[PDB]
């Protein structure tokens, strides 16, 4: 019976290692996990920023589109009334 | 073979690959089905990014294996 | 002393059940664990894209902002040398 | 965007554009770079020769697209 003991003391005891490595293995985890929510909102949060930095250029190309139709427009004024005096 | 390619949403989509299947030929598989162009494709395995030449062996990338998939925003 | 031994190993029993079940019940954790970590590394991918798409953003705004000045200054020329 | 517009002579020329820009544009960006009468400038995509007024987008014409030039005889325009 003392052989049958001595088998379940060596063997709680390392059992018990085993439940301390997976403790110490759990606390590195959590403290990767404990960023996951982090990175989310930051990934918002560049979204943002750029979908700000559409607007401003899609409203930048109006802008830009309006002085070229112009200048073309204000070209057949330059074009179309020098070609008439020489 | 038979592959995943899952979004940070949590949809899982599933491919018939070859292993000597490129990058570049599984995002085409992902625009046939997802519609998804494929220069706005980012594809992830074992948290790296893959490159469109490389083949799916390249990577050792197996049958039922697991790859991720994000979107660029603005795609060029 | 039979009871004594008895009960000496009765709480060896339980002692190894408790742990047993113990280990199992955190190796159900440790594999929750490792699903949410495996999207750490796709997560902080999708921080770096939405950052260079950003600049390249800007990027492409910022010249826009110099051509479409360089079109308006011209223009400045044209009604200059027009009239 | 970029494209490139190749000649049957083996010659190509890069050229920086906008899927807003007209042919029209073009065949005097490829003066500017080659000192080349646009009046004699004949583009081809997708088999089409490429009119002085649509632009790029009517032609579907993306990025990195592949365009030809041929000139024509002519030249007495």
């Amino acid at each position: 019976l003392r052989q049958q003991l001595q088998q379940a003391e060596e063997a709680l005891v390392a059992k018990q290692e085993l439940i301390d490595k997976l403790k110490e293995e759990a606390e590195q985890h959590k403290i990767v996990m404990e960023t996951v929510p982090v990175l989310k909102a930051q990934a918002d949060i560049y979204k943002a920023d750029f979908q700000a930095e559409r607007h401003a250029r899609e409203k930048l190309v109006e802008k830009k589109e309006y002085l070229q139709e112009q200048l073309e427009q204000l070209q057949r004024e330059f074009n179309k009334l020098k070609v008439g005096c020489h | 073979m038979q592959i995943f390619v899952k979004t940070l949403t949590g949809k899982t989509i599933t491919l018939e690959v070859e292993p000597s299947d490129t990058i570049e030929n599984v995002k085409a598989k992902i625009q046939d089905k997802e519609g998804i162009p494929p220069d706005q494709q980012r594809l992830i395995f074992a948290g790296k990014q893959l490159e469109d030449g490389r083949t799916l062996s390249d990577y050792n990338i197996q049958r039922e294996s697991t790859l991720h998939l994000v979107l660029r925003l603005r795609g060029g």
